[PDB]
């Protein structure tokens, strides 16, 4: 299992084309996939934290949205 | 209008007579002054269901729901 | 029976709104808000409500009628709401799934104009 | 026989109801309808608890339109404060007028 | 003489309890004090926040313990988290056996 | 008669902490355990950063703790300071801290 | 009684000068002191409208140390050491 590779380099540039950036240093596609990686951690973590506290094994929409709520970067249009 | 305390005090004060006092000729009284609301039934058992309680009123004989009352508490 | 009327008028339809003054109301008592709730505060917040929810579809509906669609869809309302300083500013902390940004190419990106 | 989807509420049914004020010809997509939806979830709980921290503060067990504005004034900016208060009096002034 | 001032209350004493449980020998300043007075209302209010939203997002009327806990593990980071759990766990097991 | 604290072995109010939850308009109803975990974490945090602290005035050859004992002891404390990462001590100051590139060359 | 002066120039060079020192900042353009109280002034604007509202929601006429602490902890910028 080291799936963080899926996220591919041309992946990787299509969001940073969104982000209006133009060039693109070789060594970012790894610095993005840590960091990728790390707001996944906090937000799954919170997550499945909401999911073992209804007593549950299978994590819901809004077991994410209230995550996401608590960190910071509330979402839109999943149950809010 | 007066309230549903002010309303049975009302019928059993004024004329005193029939089974002590009890739930039909307490109602067709209340009604003549009162004005009727679909409610006046529903909110004037009530009203009783809460004053047998307190000791406003006090009842004299009867089994569960039925019955008959008076308005001085035993003993006084 | 000399008039002791029985009616049934709906609380929003008294305000003058469509958001449910009724809902708003119980929704206040129930959410751990404070022990006691206004006969006010309900009419006040729904209107509130639908004022900013107006507002929203008002110019997410002109997006979709400028893109040749009478649906509204994500990214009208993305559209609407981040080229509108105050309601960006409103939901500034907030992520519209399936919306996109805002077209923006920083200058110095382009090329030297031909 | 099946009967079991739990019955969840919405505001879906008050956004169309407003969407046919504003842009009667115009629908809306089920995935901005709950957008819509988070919208206005959002900004009740943003003024609900800035309403029950004034109250809180002010050592008052009631929250009265009078939170509802203040909070308001607080969590929106300048000019859409200025119409949601407005919209909010106007609201109110109109249902004393009622009963 | 005149009116005694109001009660405000504070956790000044149970702060001074701790702190000869830690340092001894070590005292503290009137804006210290104040400081750590902040910091238990600040974490009291998140850990409350937080257990309030738990029960509420489980359609639950009370916070229990359990409630407490998650908010716990929730809000505090990593080995911050740990103790606090154990502390909190020690502390209820203690309080049920005796009664 | 014996305080909710003596019997849980705390000393924060274990019983002041119940009435604040009740009183806070967290839940219409709060479980007997919960004023007791609560006041445990409380203590149990509030202990931590008295270590520490004492510690940071220790060391500046004070005998109490003052503002910028506690910011010490919190900025230099990886998990202390993320809790504490919008909190803004009064009177506290800030940890020494001279980037690198703006010293001139060492040898 | 009076309203006050311009008073945003007291926030003089050398006070800029020692705060950006508190910060680790060695060399300072000319252009930023200026901007500094620019930026200082829409900071306390935005602190104390909000704190006045609370103030004018609690219909009392001077400004407490917890209005400015309510709306600072509203702002996000959480302060210790005056209560709340
Ligand atoms: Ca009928
Ligand atoms: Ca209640
Ligand atoms: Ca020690």
């Amino acid at each position: 299992r080291d799936n963080i590779q899926g996220i591919t380099k041309p992946a990787i540039r299509r969001l940073a084309r969104r982000g209006g950036v133009k060039r693109i240093s070789g060594l970012i596609y790894e610095e993005t996939r840590g960091v990728l990686k790390v707001f996944l951690e906090n937000v799954i973590r919170d997550a499945v934290t909401y999911t073992e506290h209804a007593k549950r094994k299978t994590v819901t929409a809004m077991d994410v949205v209230y995550a996401l709520k608590r960190q910071g970067r509330t979402l839109y249009g999943f149950g809010g | 209008h007066p309230k549903y305390s002010d309303m049975i005090v009302a019928a059993i004060q004024a004329e005193k007579n029939r089974a002590g006092s009890s739930r039909q000729s307490i109602q067709k009284y209340i009604k003549s002054h009162y004005k009727v609301g679909e409610n006046a039934d529903s909110q004037i058992k009530l009203s009783i269901k809460r004053l047998v309680t307190t000791g406003v009123l006090k009842q004299t004989k009867g089994v569960g729901a039925s019955g008959s009352f008076r308005l001085a508490k035993s003993d006084e | 029976g000399g008039k002791a009327r029985a009616k049934a008028k709906t609380r929003s339809s008294r305000a003058g709104l469509q958001f449910p003054v009724g809902r708003v109301h119980r929704l206040l008592r129930k959410g751990n808000y404070s022990e006691r709730v206004g006969a006010g505060a309900p009419v006040y917040l729904a209107a509130v409500l639908e004022y900013l929810t107006a507002e929203i579809l008002e110019l997410a509906g002109n997006a979709a009628r400028d893109n040749k669609k009478t649906r509204i869809i994500p990214r009208h309302l993305q559209l609407a709401i981040r080229n509108d300083e105050e309601l960006n500013k409103l939901l500034g902390r907030v992520t519209i799934a399936q919306g996109g940004v805002l077209p923006n190419i920083q200058a110095v990106l382009l090329p030297k104009k031909t | 026989k099946k009967r079991k989807r739990s019955r969840k509420e919405s505001y879906s049914i008050y956004v169309y109801k407003v969407l046919k004020q504003v842009h009667p010809d115009t629908g809306i997509s089920s995935k901005a309808m709950g957008i819509m939806n988070s919208f206005v979830n959002d900004i009740f709980e943003r003024i609900a608890g800035e309403a029950s921290r004034l109250a809180h503060y002010n050592k008052r067990s009631t929250i009265t339109s009078r939170e509802i504005q203040t909070a308001v004034r607080l969590l929106l900016p300048g000019e859409l404060a200025k119409h949601a208060v407005s919209e909010g009096t106007k609201a109110v002034t109109k249902y004393t007028s009622a009963k």
